[PDB]
RNA sequence: CUACUCGCAACUGCCUAAAACUCAAAGGACUUGGCGGUGCUUCACAUCCACCUAGAGGAGCCUGUUCUAUAAUCGAUAAACCCCGAUAGACCUUACCAACCCUUGCCAAUUCAGCCUAUAUACCGCCAUCUUCAGCAAACCCUAAAAAGGAACAAUAGUAAGCACAAUCAUAGCACAUAAAAACGUUAGGUCAAGGUGUAGCUUAUGGGUUGGAAAGAAAUGGGCUACAUUUUCUACAUAA
RNA sequence: ACAGGUUUGG
């Protein structure tokens, strides 16, 4: 049995996001990529750079923002600055929040030699798709 | 059946007799009891399988306006109705058997799904059905095509009269003032 | 949820009010045909699943329909069978009965009066008409259906197909009746044109186990082949392939009759001879009649071959060979 | 004929030693056992053995004697149409005998009634 | 398998279209086969409407044929077909009038012909009762009495020949043992036919 | 079906027949799983046989195991292991050993790090198997009570969201095939050695570095390559030499 | 006795 980034049944109470009640071969099919950039192409280069730097923003933004984070983040690369997408919910008041952004968007783009761009959208509850 | 030695005249070399006079009487208090339901806007369901007249069943039915049910009876169909046919829906006022006795010799689900949700049931009780349960039996055959094709004449015209009455008696209310 | 369903009505009108306006085009004039190019273009979701890219449709699309009302404002319900669980199924099975009957009755009294003025209408084999499936049964009937109901309700339909139906009873049997899809399988035939004083000329294409090939044939000169500048002798030294070649002519009598130059590029020495095989019976298709097509299309001529090769898998060696499974 | 049960069974009613120790109650079940795997005879021998009377008697030639070898393939090619065109004549007819598949239906729509 | 159900058989014979009007019951199914709009196959690449090739042919070049290499069996056959010929040309022209009204040239002929010497009429198969297995005389097919009389040619010409003697020259040879009824063919097939004989008194056995 | 008594042509006996002590159970039927070295039936479209093709067991070589032999890794090791971890070993890899060095010894700091130490019979993450088998299942209804069961298509109490199947998707046009997918669970199946880990153990060592060796075959075996030829070998060459 | 606890997968 597969149980690569799958979720499995419970007895039909658990809240699942629309991300993870789609199995891993339905990527590029009824789900899309989390993170965008050029390394992944044929003729192109720097797939670990990249890499590397997505996997340490997953952590860093997931600590940064605890419990407050729905989903994954949406990693945007596109002309030498890299967005940020965040579901975030309205846990914090809107002071922290605007603290947070402010020290993220400057900490991350001295620390990686690069613009940065965050996003914040607040949701009342994490939205189910399946049964809940 | 053991229920049917107060309603049998006697027996001719095996084969029982039923006694008109009672048959004749409750036939009477049965065609009574048919017509003021259907006078009174009842929902009159006649449910019977037998796959003889299922035809002749559900044309009577569409000649009277009323219901009819000759297919596979289904189990909760009476008693969770609220799951079968619709959210909130009208259960039959009157239930009208002219075969108590299915495909498998037994008697059927809905002559004690009527008596287990308060439904009044008006059946043809043959030698061998049991009329413990319903309301008003009338100890007949229901095997021959002369008699299911005159209980079924016979329920024609007490529910054609009834109705008729009732819209005179509507048009004559409509006069009163 | 009506008022749900007209909240979702209203939004989607503004929200297509403001997509015309951001578009540029006439609101009064715009309609579903520039919604869904306007979404796809602004959206450019590229997944494999059309049904999960962004979708705008009116909420009647949207949200799906159920079964109407049954029963009026004094619960009577409307159809006569309401209480049989299927008031559609046993409402149709009961009126076929009716016909079937009807049919019956009346056959019966031309044969006490001694007419036989009808015929047997089964035999459908030149119109291809079968019956229809649960999915087209469940698509006419909205309630669902069961696989014994199903096959009960075309053992009824053929029984009443095997008696001799009536004027409206044929129609009223054809009606569940679903032919080919298009029916006309026959190819088309491409015009005869005429290029640089070139009388008889025609072009066709083929292909088999990725090989593509194209001829230029003309059929007022001589019986010859031109593959890729080179004699087809020289080009095909195997008796096999100059039999693919031969093959769509013999059967044509087109021996001597056509000057033929033919292109092949991808395959081996018999994907390029099936693959010229096959363009040049689709090119001499313009030359012979309606029959003489049909003949070649099933002889084989006009189809292609979709036997190609299949992806090795995993573990495996061809496909099919799996390794030497020790049992001990 | 049916032998006789009465007296036969313990019951209270019965004064005499029970006869009959039935295994298990004696009531007729509503679907008939499975036939266990129905088979048939080979055919042709006949034939077969008037073919190889030719072999043996002309030294094993068929040069010799043809008809024994006509005759033989006819039977063959017979009795290959007849295993093909009956297996569903047979399942479609109910004239002699009948598989339990259609026994079980058949005793189903008239069941006995243990009850009431 | 990538023709599904609806996919019929070819029709590569020429004359069963070129007369449509000489016959009303081969026209009944003609004028309904493609109104049906059935799917037919693609026509192999093996099989063509040529006069000059067989069937039976191509079933033995197939059955001859190692692996995938179709030119090597192709030309095998060839060379086999020349050399019949030629020997049987020989034979001709070495002798008289009188044999040259008898004996035949036609390779093909000569072929078909030891091909239905060297067809078997019974067969044995082994059945499986008490726990031994019992080989029970049994009619066999036209198709698995043809396939047997061609593999056993073929195994005998494979392994029952020098290193210096070439597979047409040999087989050449063979055709013309069987076409005579003198081959060690036709002694396998006498030898298949008396152990079924020896073996009758088992038909008792079969249940087809 | 015991000792003590009475009686008996019985004398290893028969009839009658206790008590001390131990325990809070001992018992009959029933419902559901599990099991059966007791049965019957069903088919497998590479599957069991009737049958077809090409292979291993014969030779050599490569490679992986079980063994002897050393100071010299380990796990897997019936279907579901054996060119498996490893799509990769002269040092590094390498967790093995022998000789020598360092002990807040990667981080800003931590009476702190670090352990390829044990536990895969505590795990997650990842999978093998039945397995292209289809079943699982909240909310109702029924049973002369309900532990539980719920089916007869010429139909006898069964409806049902969603998860499986199916459909859809990918092999750039259909169909087909392939691919992909295959829930709940069995094998206390494999992985503490991809990685983090609860518990139990190391801290002048089971930790951190340098150098040198990690053989070899008495013997058996799995899987592949070369062939044992004439449909063969060599030469130029698309295949007429 | 107006009773309750205690056998068993139940
Ligand atoms: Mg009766
Ligand atoms: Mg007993
Ligand atoms: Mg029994
Ligand atoms: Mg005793
Ligand atoms: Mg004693
Ligand atoms: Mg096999
Ligand atoms: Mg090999
Ligand atoms: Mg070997
Ligand atoms: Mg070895
Ligand atoms: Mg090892
Ligand atoms: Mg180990
Ligand atoms: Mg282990
Ligand atoms: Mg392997
Ligand atoms: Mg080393
Ligand atoms: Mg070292
Ligand atoms: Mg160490
Ligand atoms: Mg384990
Ligand atoms: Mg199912
Ligand atoms: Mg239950
Ligand atoms: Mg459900
Ligand atoms: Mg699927
Ligand atoms: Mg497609
Ligand atoms: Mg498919
Ligand atoms: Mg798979
Ligand atoms: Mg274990
Ligand atoms: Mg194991
Ligand atoms: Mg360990
Ligand atoms: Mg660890
Ligand atoms: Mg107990």
């Amino acid at each position: 049995k597969n149980r690569a980034a799958r979720v499995r049944v419970s007895k039909g109470d658990k809240p699942v996001t629309y991300e993870e009640a789609h199995a891993p071969h339905y990527i590029a099919h009824r789900k899309g990529w989390l993170s965008l950039h050029t390394g992944n192409l044929d003729g192109e280069d720097h797939a670990a750079e990249r890499t590397v730097e997505d996997v340490f923003l997953r952590k860093f933004m997931l600590g940064t923002f605890p419990g407050c984070l729905a989903d994954q983040l949406v990693l945007k690369r596109r002309a030498n600055q890299l967005e940020i997408c965040a579901l975030v919910l309205r846990q914090l008041p809107p002071h922290k929040f605007y603290f947070l952004v402010g020290y993220s968007e400057t900490l991350l783009s001295h620390f990686y030699k690069c613009p940065v761009h965050l996003h914040l959208q607040t949701v009342p509850s994490k939205v189910v798709y399946k049964y809940i | 059946h053991r229920f049917m030695e107060p309603y049998l005249f006697g027996s001719r070399l095996g084969q029982d007799i039923i006694d008109l006079e009672q048959t004749a009487a409750h036939l009477q208090l049965a065609l009574n009891f048919t017509a003021h339901v259907a006078y009174r806007e009842g929902i009159i369901l006649f449910v019977s399988r037998h796959r003889q007249f299922a035809h002749l069943i559900e044309t009577t039915a569409r000649d009277c306006g009323e219901y009819a049910h000759t297919r596979y009876f289904k189990g909760g169909l009476l008693t969770n109705a609220p799951l079968l046919l619709g959210p909130g829906v009208r259960l039959p006022d009157l239930i009208i058997f002219l075969h108590t006795l299915n495909n498998v010799f037994e008697p059927h689900v809905a002559v004690r799904d009527a008596a287990k949700m308060n439904i009044p049931t008006v059946g043809i009780v043959d030698t061998n059905c049991n009329p413990a349960l319903i309301t008003y039996p009338v100890p007949g055959n229901d095997d021959s095509p002369p008699a299911v094709r005159l209980f079924c004449r016979l329920f024609q015209v007490a529910i054609s009269r009834a109705k008729e009455k009732r819209r005179q008696v509507e048009a004559l209310y409509r006069l009163q003032g | 949820t009506v008022d749900f369903i007209k909240k979702q009505i209203e939004e989607f009108n503004i929200g297509k009010r403001h997509l015309a306006n951001m578009m540029g085009e006439d609101p009064e004039t715009f309609t579903q045909e520039d919604i869904d190019r306007a979404i796809a273009y602004l959206f450019p979701s590229g997944l494999f699943e059309k049904r999960a890219r962004p979708i705008m449709k009116h909420p009647e699309e949207i949200f799906p329909k159920q079964r109407a009302i049954q029963w009026g404002e004094d619960g009577r319900p409307f159809h006569f069978l309401f209480y049989t669980g299927k008031q559609s199924y046993y409402s149709l099975m009961h009126d076929t009965y009716g016909k079937l009957l009807d049919v019956e009755k009346h056959h019966n009294q031309l044969r006490a009066k001694d007419l036989l003025a009808e015929k047997t209408k089964i035999l459908k084999d030149p119109i291809g008409s079968r019956w229809l499936i649960k999915e087209e049964l469940e698509e006419m009937l909205v309630e669902k259906l069961s696989d014994q109901d199903y096959a009960q309700f075309i053992r009824l339909l053929e029984r009443l197909s095997a008696l001799p139906c009536g004027a409206t009873e044929e129609d009223f049997v054809n009606r569940f009746r679903r032919s080919i899809p298009i029916q006309s399988k026959k190819q088309l035939i491409e015009p005869l044109q005429y290029d640089e004083q070139g009388m008889a000329f025609s072009r066709g294409e083929g292909k088999r186990k990725t090989a593509k090939a194209e001829v230029v044939v003309y059929g007022q000169g001589s019986g010859r082949i031109d593959v890729n500048g080179v004699d087809y002798l020289l080009y095909f030294p195997v008796t096999q392939d100059r039999e693919q070649l031969m093959f769509p002519l013999h059967f044509l009598d087109r021996l001597g009759k056509h000057d033929m130059t033919c292109a092949v590029s991808g395959g081996g020495r018999s994907a390029q001879a099936g693959a010229v095989r096959l363009a040049m019976a689709r090119a001499l298709c313009s030359f012979v009649t309606e029959d003489e097509v049909e003949w070649m299309r099933q002889a084989g001529l006009l189809t292609a071959d979709p036997r190609v090769r299949e992806r090795k898998k995993p573990g495996q060696e061809g496909a099919r060979r799996k390794f030497t499974w020790k049992k001990r | 004929a049916t032998p006789s049960l009465r007296g036969r069974l313990a019951r209270l009613g019965n004064p005499r030693r029970p006869i009959l120790k039935p295994n298990k109650p004696l009531i007729l079940a509503n679907h008939v056992g499975e036939r266990r795997r129905e088979k048939g005879e080979a055919t042709c021998i006949t034939e077969m053995s008037v073919m190889m009377a030719c072999w043996k008697q002309n030294e094993f030639r068929d040069e010799a004697c043809r008809k024994e070898i006509q005759d033989f393939f006819d039977c063959a090619s017979r009795a290959e149409a007849a295993r093909k065109m009956r297996s569903i004549q047979e399942n479609l007819g109910e004239l002699g005998s009948l598989p339990p598949k259609k026994l079980n239906k058949l005793l189903h729509r008239f069941p006995n009634k243990p009850h009431v | 398998s990538r023709y599904g159900p609806e996919y019929k058989d070819p029709q590569i014979d020429k004359e069963y279209y070129r007369k449509p009007l000489a016959e009303q019951t081969e026209e009944e199914k003609y004028e309904r086969d493609f109104k049906k709009t059935q799917l037919i196959k693609a026509a192999p690449a093996t099989k063509t409407s040529s006069v000059f090739e067989d069937p039976v042919i191509s079933k033995f070049t197939n059955m001859m044929m190692k692996g995938g290499n179709k030119v090597l069996a192709r030309s095998l056959m060839t060379q086999t077909l020349e050399a019949v010929k030629r020997k049987q040309f020989a034979k001709y022209h070495a002798a008289s009038a009188e044999e040259q009204a008898t004996i035949e040239r036609n390779p093909y002929t000569i072929f078909h012909q030891a091909l239905k010497n060297c067809e078997p009429v019974i067969g044995l198969v082994p059945i499986l009762k008490g726990g031994h297995f019992y080989q029970v005389p049994v009619p066999l097919a036209d198709r698995r009495r043809r396939f047997l009389a061609m593999k056993w040619m073929i195994a005998e010409c494979r392994e029952k020949k020098h290193r210096r003697v070439l597979m047409p020259e040999k087989l050449s040879q063979e055709l013309l043992e069987a076409f005579h009824n003198q081959g060690p063919v036709i002694k396998r097939k006498h030898d298949m036919h008396k152990m079924a004989e020896a073996n009758r008194a088992l038909a008792h056995y079969r249940w087809w």
